[PDB]
Order: structure tokens, then sequence, then C-alpha cells
């Protein structure tokens, strides 16, 4: 899934 | 009384990243990061498992400590044999400090845009869409860093691309990003490949690439002293 993060931008967290 | 070192780091990061006064504030922030040790964050150094990494576990995890509109503050924890792939920090400054372990940090920049010469060949060969998309860059440095090294700095215009490899076991670093990434504001994290055609600094070829299938980062709880408003 994609999460907008402060620390890796639009990150695919999987 | 005396605030925790991580609270003082956050306070100083806020002052530095809200211009005259910036260099002096950045120097003070660097000096605070120089003093930081893993024990000041209640993070015990992690050592290798000597077992293969199962498919359901991330190669890297992240502990968030604090963020404001001006900066983000946290820790990345790399398992043995893992890398954070080559990536940029558009329009941002960054400061990192190794907490335990050894990392190899490769530092690069995109150059000005010049096109790939027609006869240039790569190994592995490039697909047609990749040949159109590759752009020139410069490899500025590639060195190993430990907790005894100073902090490493990047800026919007220098060492803005970096790759971080865990060397000879797990490693972790504190990272400050200023401002934080903001995809909705044109500040996303882009990944790149450096290509081998067929002495530093030296010119390289850079290809923007999707996040690798075997790289992702999951959060885990931060165990150290908390940063308070
Ligand atoms: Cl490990
Ligand atoms: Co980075």
């Amino acid at each position: 899934y994609i999460v907008k993060t402060f620390w890796k931008g639009s990150h695919r967290q999987c | 009384n005396m605030a925790s070192l991580i609270q003082r780091i956050a306070r100083q990061a806020s002052l530095t990243f809200r211009q005259p006064g910036f260099p002096e504030n950045l120097s003070k922030l660097k000096s605070l990061l120089t003093q930081l040790r893993a024990e000041d964050l209640n993070i015990a150094p992690r050592k290798a498992t000597l077992q293969p990494l199962p498919p359901n576990l991330p190669p890297v995890t992240y502990m968030h400590i604090y963020e404001t509109d001006g900066f983000s503050l946290g820790v990345f924890l790399l398992k043995s044999g893992t890398s954070i792939p080559l990536h940029d920090h558009p329009g941002m400054h960054g400061m990192l400090k190794v907490l335990y372990g050894t990392v190899r940090i490769s530092c690069m920049d995109k150059l000005d845009p010049r096109a790939l010469p027609p006869e240039q060949q790569f190994e592995p060969p490039l697909q047609p869409r990749e040949r159109e998309a590759v752009r020139p860059g410069v490899l500025r440095s590639r060195a190993e860093y430990t907790e005894a090294s100073g902090p490493c700095i990047l800026t919007p215009h220098r060492d803005n691309l970096h790759q971080i490899d865990a060397v000879e076991g797990p490693a972790a670093f504190l990272d400050i990003l200023a401002p934080p990434y903001d995809p909705d504001d044109g500040r996303d994290c882009h990944y790149y490949r450096v290509l081998e055609p067929v002495d530093l600094p030296r010119e390289v070829w850079l290809l923007e690439t999707p996040q690798a299938d075997d790289f992702w980062c999951e959060g885990e709880p931060y165990p150290g002293p908390k940063v308070f408003p």
C-alpha cells in the first residue's frame, strides 16, 4: 500500500 | 533541569530550519549530533542473526521521533546485508549520524540536460524507454561511516542523492530532513539506478526507477526520551 510519509515520501510500505 | 540530548537536538533543528544565522545554527546542530550515542536514544546496538531474512519482514525499519513543518527527525535501522537504495531529497537539506554499525554512503548529484550518446552501451543492456530516460550525474564520494564519524550533510544542490549500505552487519542512523518530504507539494522521494557502461568525483549515468520490490521500510516504536512541544 502507498503511504505519504515525512521520512520516505510516497512510500510503498510492503 | 537539563533537557535530554534528543530534545536539545530537536530544539536546535527547529531553530536552524524554520539566511543570516543559518550556518551558525547548522554548526551547533552538527555539534549536538556529534555527541549523540545510541544509548541516548535507548537503542541497543543490533547484531546479526546469521539467518536468512523471511519474505514477510522488511529489510529496514524506522522510528519516528518528531516532526514539524520545518524538519523531520527519526532513526533508520538496517538489517544485515541490506541497503537503502539510491534516492534524492528534492529541495531539502539532510543530516545523518550513525548510531551503531558501519554504513557505506554513496553520494551523487544530477548534472544540469545532456542526452545519452547513441553508441553508448550498458551491462545489462537498457530497454528503449530507459535509454530515453537516462540522465547524467556525478558520483562525489563513497566512504564508510561509523558512530565515530561526524554527521553527514546533504543539501538541495549537493550530495542530494545517496545510497546507504549496511556493512558487515546491522546498522542504524539518526536522520534529520528539512523540510520533510511532502508529495502533495512536489517533494517526493525518487529512486535511481547508476549504470555501468561497457577516481572520484566521476561522471555517471542515472536512471530514475520505481521503488525496488525487495525494499521497503516499516515503522517500529521509538524507545528513547520523548520530544515535547
Ligand atoms: Cl540481521
Ligand atoms: Co536519504
